[PDB]
RNA sequence: CCGACUUACCAACCCGAUGCAAACUGCGAAUACCGGAGAAUGUUAUCACGGGAGACACACGGCGGGUGCUAACGUCCGUC
RNA sequence: UCCUCCUAAAGAGUAACGGAGGAGCACGAAGGUUGGCUAAUCCUGGUCGGACAUCAGGAGGUUAGUGCAAUGGCAUAAGCCAGCUUGACUGCGAGCGUGACGGCGCGAGCAGGUGCGAAAGCAGGUCAUAGUGAUCCGGUGGUUCUGAAUGGAAGGGCCAUC
RNA sequence: UGCCUGGCGGCCGUAGCGCGGUGGUCCCACCUGACCCCAUGCCGAACUCAGAAGUGAAACGCCGUAGCGCCGAUGGUAGUGUGGGGUCUCCCCAUGCGAGAGUAGGGAACUGCCAGGCAU
RNA sequence: GGCUCU
RNA sequence: GGUGAGGUGUCCGAGUGGCUGAAGGAGCACGCCUGGAAAGUGUGUAUACGGCAACGUAUCGGGGGUUCGUAUCCCCCCCUCACCGCCA
């Protein structure tokens, strides 16, 4: 809850001032963290879904909810109902801790970082990143390694706009560019 | 030669045409070929129609066509008896009530739509008579 | 048809029986419900039995 | 949250080359050593002159004089 | 829309009384409140109605939206209810789940001699 | 001779609709109408069956009417 | 690799205007039908039970239609 | 032979070697109940990942879904998830519908015993309408009802069923 | 009695959308926290519990507004029952019924029970 | 073992 | 004219929904032996369009459709094979 706090105190007040808001719950406050794994290739074997969900719930403390396909398509040979991916929902301070251990150490683990996008923010604040290897995160031991992954990370905040996302980010100090 | 592309379905029965029409005052253009009588016409008799006012206005101005032949018509073959079936579908008609505005034009004078009109009547069962654009 | 029919007889005793279908190439374990005898006017368990 | 399924996500200290030390919820259980941290990263000067374009005149005029 | 959802969530119980003619309780639950009421089986007049927002009731606890309060305003309605003669009621959950304050005021209407 | 067809088939007339009409005295149980769907609906003192049939539930006079935010139809058994 | 631009070769969606439908309907009659009340009229004309049948090859004409060519003193239905 | 729509003329019904389509099953859960939920498609963003897997938001508002044809229904969902379960109960059944008849159908309610639910209540198979075959003969289990001098038995009857 | 709000209805778009404005004593809402009751095919999101620091931002409610939606005459037209007629695939006459669409126009709902708050 | 033409 | 069956890469040929944008073989292209050819032998073996070559789209006579999915199911048009196209 470090970030929430330095959230609760310091952007607050920098947004409200940056805005002009009327009221305090005007301001944008990041409502929920999603991982997704998108898991195409489980279909030859569960057990690499099995490992994938072993490997998320390393990263963020909770057991993946594994999906399914909504419906058919054969581009893919999957029907409806077969498990494909897994995802995970953080919340509350699992969240704020997550995007702790995030923006402060797998970011600089990334191999040759120079920056993300601050073109990702799908017109309403939500913010959608992807990574390529989840190396990068210290939970996960490099010779323990089955397969090298890659997940998708979705930040979904209370911003309208889509700037009010990027100067939440901002006063995360997120490295857009 | 107009037709339907797609039909939902492949026969249709032979119905009325009675009653008045409705595309009745002339909508989009000046000049309007209105039909009088009663009865069907086919695709035929329109595109034969069609050709006499383009040759007429030596493709000057524009021409709407109105109707469009929806009505799939059956024949039964030569030598063969009345039961066993609905005939097959050979030709396409619209069905024309009394007021149905049939062709429009504009960008022509007034006698030379009424040449072309008459040209285009000649090839068409129906009475017909030349109308134009009323205010209102 | 490939769902044949069986019977139900009765646990109690009686040679009370309802009488039912089921596919047995998809349902190989047997049918035990717990149905009303009329005879002596409980709900027992019925096995699947064959028709016979 | 649940009790029994989801795994352990204890505090530990994660110190860095940088000397930075950090305290954190995680699965990994023992104590952590970095590389580098946001604060060492040099996102913010490194890879500022890492551009490193260079001139063709300035390359030309250098290997000689006139 | 949490609105909306527990109207639908409980219009089937209620439609249902309605064609019961059941003299039907009413619970209806905020964070901080609780309402009870009994209404007729024409549904568009009360006989008896109890909260945490009066003051006869408010007065006597500690905070409005708890358990205590809950079987505290069951036992008044029931009360009421007794003195109008009202014993056999139908209860509506209005959408709500049958657990914690909602359960208690039911307990507690049981308890104070209501039917249901 | 030659010809044949795939068209020749047709099956029964169910005998549906509204057996009782309006303001007409019926016994409990008397069916009322006879539908697929709930093109109507059970109103006071009338069920509805297991084929959507409506059938009263006591003795009275029929009473159709239009309620609900939809515009539905309900058939009602006025006491009597 | 990025493209460059300018055609008239078209064109989705949407919008506006205009038509068609037995197997379309956000509308909707006249009649017919069911039920109730009320006079007048009518040789109970109504119903139930019982005795005896015959008949179950129809025709044309009007209206509403299928089919056929809105052909047939054609054919198949509804109604008089 | 059976089902659905039109023909069919705004009650029912209504023919043709008239126009179009299906059925001769499936399910021990795809039934019951309690609790909860709400689609199609498209847009944007996003690791492998692509027109189309999974993820997040928005438009939309059922254009989807219904075990299968069509029609009528369906948000209180009859559609979709989970828990507990066997009412896919036995004897009856006022009263109606439909048929020339055989027959077919709907059914509140009563008695017994049961499941779910805190309870009111719901449940006598599935959203409905197709998924079927008379009698005879014969087989199996049960039942003393009968038992050709008497006692049994054979056989027959009745109930269930093939 | 006035105003406001909450609950249950009646009615089922003249009642709905949209646009603009506005509300926080109470109520409501968001909201704080969750070891517990209970819950998540992960997640206190929801459900639930314990509460009351903050805000009316959202939602809701109220007020206004004719961009729509909706309603909607009069007259006429279409059709049609009976009777009659013609040039009889279709129409006409007498008489009775009489649409739909469209037009003028209306129109930013109305109302009941209980409870609470502030005023009176 | 047989194994064409130029 | 009706009925029924059918229509596969260059060819023959198997091919009844999911490893069939294709078995297998032949032929063809390339290589080796040979003075040169053959015949032995060995190796490969779709077309177009699209991207940048990741690799993807289309085509089982052609065209429309059910389906998540069609070379395989259904319709249409053609083409062919077989049978019937009679008694007067
Ligand atoms: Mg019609
Ligand atoms: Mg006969
Ligand atoms: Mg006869
Ligand atoms: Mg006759
Ligand atoms: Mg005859
Ligand atoms: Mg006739
Ligand atoms: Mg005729
Ligand atoms: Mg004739
Ligand atoms: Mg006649
Ligand atoms: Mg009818
Ligand atoms: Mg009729
Ligand atoms: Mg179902
Ligand atoms: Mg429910
Ligand atoms: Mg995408
Ligand atoms: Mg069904
Ligand atoms: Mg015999
Ligand atoms: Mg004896
Ligand atoms: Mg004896
Ligand atoms: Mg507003
Ligand atoms: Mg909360
Ligand atoms: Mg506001
Ligand atoms: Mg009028
Ligand atoms: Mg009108
Ligand atoms: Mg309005
Ligand atoms: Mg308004
Ligand atoms: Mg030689
Ligand atoms: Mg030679
Ligand atoms: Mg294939
Ligand atoms: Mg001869
Ligand atoms: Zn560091």
């Amino acid at each position: 809850a470090k970030l929430h706090d330095y959230y609760k105190d310091e952007v607050v007040k920098k947004l409200m001032t940056e805005f002009n808001y009327n009221s305090v719950m005007q301001v944008p406050r990041v409502e929920k963290i999603t991982l997704n794994m998108g898991v195409g290739e489980a279909i030859a074997d569960k057990k690499l879904l099995d490992n994938a969900a072993a490997d998320l719930a390393a990263i963020s403390g909770q057991k993946p909810l594994i999906t399914k396909a909504r419906k058919s398509v054969a581009g893919f040979k999957i029907r409806q109902g077969y498990p494909i991916g897994c995802k995970v929902t953080l919340r509350g301070e699992r969240m704020w801790e997550f995007f702790e251990r995030l923006i402060t150490i797998a970011v600089p683990r990334i191999r040759d970082f120079r920056g993300l996008s601050a073109k990702s923010f799908d017109g309403r604040g939500n913010y959608s990143m992807g990574v390529r290897e989840q190396i990068i995160f210290p939970e996960i031991d490099y010779d323990k390694v089955d397969r090298v992954r890659g997940l998708d990370i979705t930040i979904t905040t209370t911003a309208k706009s889509d700037e009010e996302g990027r100067a939440l980010l901002a006063a995360f100090d997120f490295p857009f560019r | 030669m107009l037709q339907p592309k797609r039909t939902k379905f492949r026969k249709m029965h032979k119905g009325r045409n009675r009653g008045l029409a409705q595309g009745t005052d002339v909508s989009f253009g000046s000049f309007g070929l209105k039909a009088v009588g009663r009865g069907r016409l086919t695709a035929r008799q329109i595109e034969a129609a069609r050709r006499a006012m383009t040759r007429a206005v030596k493709r000057q101005g524009k021409i709407w066509i109105r109707v469009f032949p929806d009505k799939p018509i059956t024949e039964k073959p030569l030598a063969v008896r009345m039961g066993k079936g609905k005939g097959n579908v050979e030709y396409w008609v619209a069905l024309i009530q009394p007021g149905k505005v049939l062709y429009e034009m504009d960008g022509v004078p007034e006698e030379l739509a009424r040449e072309a009109f008459k040209l285009a009547a000649a090839k068409l069962p129906i009475k017909t008579t030349f109308v134009t654009k009323t205010v209102m | 048809g490939i769902r044949e029919k069986i019977k139900l007889v009765s646990s109690a005793g009686t040679g009370h029986f309802y009488t039912t279908t089921k596919n047995k190439r998809t349902k190989p374990e047997k049918l035990e419900l717990k149905k009303f005898d009329p005879v002596v006017r409980q709900h027992v368990i019925y096995k699947e039995a064959k028709i016979k | 949250m649940k009790k029994d399924i989801h795994p352990k996500y204890e505090e530990i200290t994660a110190s860095c080359s940088c000397g930075n030390v950090m305290k954190i919820r995680s699965t990994v259980g023992h104590d952590l050593n970095l590389d580098v941290c946001s604060k060492c990263h040099p996102f913010f000067t490194g890879k500022q002159r890492d551009v490193a374009t260079g001139g063709r005149v300035d390359r030309f005029n250098k290997r000689f004089n006139i | 829309d949490k609105k909306s959802a527990r109207i639908r969530r409980a219009t089937r119980a209620r439609r249902k009384l309605q064609e019961l003619g059941a003299t039907r309780l009413v619970v209806h639950r905020t964070p901080r409140h609780i309402y009870a009421q009994v209404i007729a089986p024409n549904g568009s007049e009360v006989l008896v109605a109890a909260s945490t927002v009066e003051k006869a009731i408010a007065e006597q606890l500690k905070y409005t939206g708890n358990k205590d309060a809950a079987a505290a305003v069951g036992k008044a309605v029931a009360e009421r209810a007794l003195e109008k003669g009202i014993k056999d009621v139908s209860f509506d959950r209005s959408g709500f789940q049958y657990h914690g304050r909602v359960q208690a005021l039911a307990d507690a209407a049981r308890e104070a001699g209501l039917q249901f | 001779a030659g010809g044949s067809t795939r068209n020749g088939r047709d099956s029964e007339a169910k005998r549906l609709g509204v057996k009782r009409f309006g303001g007409e005295s019926v016994l409990a149980g008397s069916i009322i109408v006879r539908q697929r769907g709930t093109k109507f609906h059970a109103g006071a003192n009338v069920g509805c069956g297991r084929d959507h049939t409506l059938f009263a539930k006591a003795d009275g006079k029929v009473k159709f009417e239009v309620k609900g935010p939809k515009n539905r139809k309900f058939i009602s058994i006025e006491a009597e």
